[PDB]
RNA sequence: GUAGGGGAGCGUUCAGUCCGCGGAGAAGCCAUACCGGAAGGAGUGGUGGAGCCGACUGAAGUGCGGAUGCCGGCAUGAGUAACGAUAAAAGAAGUGAGAAUCUUCUUCGCCGUAAGGACAAGGGUUCCUGGGGAAGGGUCGUCCGCCCAGGGAAAGUCGGGACCUAAGGUGAGGCCGAACGGCGCAGCCGAUGGACAGCAGGUCAAGAUUCCUGCACCGAUCAUGUGGAGUGAUGGAGGG
RNA sequence: CGAGCUGGAGAUACGCUUUGACUCGGGGAUGUCCGAAUGGGGAAACCCACCUCGUAAGAGGUAUCCGCAAGGAUGGGAACUCAGGGAACUGAAACAUCUCAGUACCUGAAGGAGAAGAAAGAGAAUUCGAUUCCGUUAGUAGCGGCGAGCGAACCCGGAUCAGCCCAAUCAAGCCGAAGUGGCUGGAAAGCUACACCUCAGAAGGUGAGAGUCCUGUAGGCGAACGAGAGGUCGUUGUUCGUGAAACGAUGACUGAAUCCGCGCGGACCACCGCGCAAGGCUAAAUACUCCCAGUGACCGAUAGCGCAUAGUACCGUGAGGG
């Protein structure tokens, strides 16, 4: 359903500026396509999406122990939104 | 690797116990259980007390310096006390509490 | 493979020289012992419905004969 | 929580109960990720919550339809 | 006294039986001028820190200097050959525990149909930022393509798929074959070919026909108006 | 089950637990995507569809081969079983028949086993009474470039045992007896002095060596509900190599008798004797060891499995090697 798909949102010192023109940026499910992220962001914050763009991410880390590490595998989704934008509270943080 | 399999994960007693402490440095030395590990067969009474060294960095303050706590032990302090010596465990009942064995002895109060 | 009666299945050939005399020569002493293999052949013939089957020879005989669960 | 409180309600009173829950693991998810995870149990929690819905609607669904 | 034959025994592990020993110090290790005809065996001391001699009998994975023997460790050659294109370098300033080697300034020199720039293949985070300084770097590093953490990768129009077919592959039915299987029309798969709508700029530390700004284009679905009747396959032909 | 738990993980935080956590039994319900793989495609784990129900979310369906359908089949198994196919090095001190050997390998089918099985038999007693397996007969009889060498069966002794239908107790678990003082020592289960249990002195742990300190042992108890035809040519099998070579089996060609009938008894004929083919099914003893338990004059870190755990690192395009 809408609450799953959206998994975090994106952290990052480009993220909060990109925030600050009204562009949100999530890590979504990898298989959850662009009209299916459109519409979990669409429903679960109450504001329609102008624009969606998205991209998969790698991996692959490890400190020491002959584990030879391992990748971790997202997708990254970025939406502006029209004219009213704003999205809750976790927005200005 | 083995450990605490020897006996059967089951310890003879209970965290709440008075125990006296039978055989090594420490002994008939008597305290309240306050830690029961049956798998690694460890207790911790009020009795084996060590000085700790606490290696302290930028952890909250350096202050890098020694404290005083208990140190847990095995099988090397028998199970419960009552005539003020060291015992064993035999005559099973149940008061106003049917959903309860007790432990009794060559007497029978725990 | 013959529909009737599963086919094909053989053995060695043996060649030996002295090859044949009063009952003994010295004997008949083999120069051979390879390993071959047996067929037969093929025709049109069904049953409840349209079928063109292959068909022995053994078999194409005990069919101008009897019909045996499939006609001609 | 667990025993026949949980069985009173109807059809979209079940779908309503799991979805109040998901939106709840994702605050807490977005939580997470800005380093404000002060209560790490509720968590598990809501996900053995969100099982126990579930996995009841599925005991009455064999337990009428048989 | 070589091949060889015969005899008597020493030693190791395991076993059974007996006798014992040991944290007031077992085995193993180390030193030793003592003993026995040899294999060998004791005493003492030192080290070790928990097992173990002696005797009788039984059994063996039972004794090593060799096999260009196997595994491992360590020597010699020797502080020797080399340090991977003869395209250079110099100084000043900075940083730092430490500087020929890192940074910055000014020169110098080398490439310039390349030793510049853009792809594809392939690689897989090597990219940017902050930090590190054991190993890797043929030297040194305060630096790095190395080590740690965080971030970065944005498409209706670009390339591929939701379109097309070539070689080839596969292939209901169909043709063969001891089995496994081998073929094979249509169809299907298969780009290295066909087809098809977006141009100019801006700018993160790190993306750009992808994001932002300016103005376009393409298909579909629907609303409005004009039109006032046709639309025109799985098939034909032209065209590609 | 009776207080702990929060996987190895040894690490902080949050917590959960006698309104019985945790762990142990035993059943359910979830169970993405790939894989027989099964909608179609595909360079596994991805790409693209249609149908039906459905409030969108979401749920179910769409492979071929048997059969009205019910219902079955595809794929996977270490070894063992049967079947289709079937080597060479080697031995013969050369080599070709022969040997190695119907072994190795490939392929098919299947199971906890399979195979085989209910006399047209064995063999010479007018004895036996389906099969398999073990002993033995016996290196006998026999085969054999009568060379290398290969090698039965009946009798008898055992394991197990039957023949039947067609066609005209075991795991979860609970209960469980009896030692204290001094000494040596960092530490006592060793030493010492007195004692005790024994249907239990098997063993593990516990600062060193444990009957009586813990877990246990003997003994007993223990479940919701969970397991228990003849012929000819070609050839071959078994001791069977064309031999005086019967009998089985069968690719080609032929093709009988019906109970004063038919098959066999090692060319063949007579006589005597043993059997009822051309239809099917069938426990048990036997083989193996992925897994489990118990044990060992088995190993104990160059040993023992390749691994005190890794099919990893590493090598290779790959099979594969490690
Ligand atoms: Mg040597
Ligand atoms: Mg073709
Ligand atoms: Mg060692
Ligand atoms: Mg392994």
């Amino acid at each position: 359903s809408h609450y799953d798909i959206l998994q975090a949102p994106v952290i990052s010192e480009k993220a909060y500026s990109a925030m600050e023109r009204g562009v949100y940026s999530f890590w979504v499910s990898p298989k959850a396509t662009k009209t299916e992220i459109k519409d979990a962001i669409q429903q679960a914050f109450g504001v329609r999406v102008i624009g969606i763009s998205t991209m998969n991410v790698p991996g692959k880390r490890k400190r020491v122990g002959r584990f030879i590490g391992q990748r971790n595998d997202r997708k990254k989704a970025i939406v502006r939104l029209a004219e009213g934008q704003s999205i809750e509270a976790l927005a200005g943080q | 690797p083995s450990a605490g399999s020897h006996h059967n994960d089951k310890l003879h007693f209970k965290k709440g116990d008075t125990v006296i402490v039978l055989s090594g440095k420490h002994k008939g030395q008597t305290g309240k259980v306050l830690l029961a590990l049956p798998r690694d067969q460890k207790v911790v009474v009020e009795g084996v007390n060590v000085i700790t060294k606490n290696v302290k960095p930028s952890m909250t303050n350096p202050q890098g310096g020694q404290e005083q706590r208990e140190l847990a032990l095995h099988a090397s302090k028998v199970a419960l006390v009552d005539p003020e010596t060291g015992k064993a465990t035999r005559v099973r009942k149940q008061i106003v509490d049917g959903k309860k064995v007790r432990v009794a002895v060559a007497s029978g109060k725990t | 493979t013959g529909k009737k009666n599963l086919v094909v299945n053989s053995v060695i050939r043996r060649g030996k020289a002295r090859a044949d005399g009063g009952v003994g020569r010295k004997t008949t002493g083999i120069t051979k012992r390879v390993q071959r293999a047996n067929l037969h052949k093929k025709a049109i013939r069904e049953n409840g419905q349209v079928k063109t089957v292959w068909l022995s020879a053994n078999a194409l005989r005990t069919l101008s004969k009897g019909p045996y669960k499939g006609i001609e | 929580m667990k025993p026949s409180e949980m069985r009173n309600l109807q059809a979209t009173d079940f779908a309503k109960e799991i979805d109040a829950r998901k939106k709840e693991l994702m605050e807490l998810r977005f939580q997470a990720a800005a380093g404000q995870l002060a209560q790490p149990h509720r968590v598990r929690q809501l996900r053995r919550e969100v099982a126990q819905l579930n996995t009841v609607k599925a005991e009455l669904a064999r337990k009428g339809e048989q």
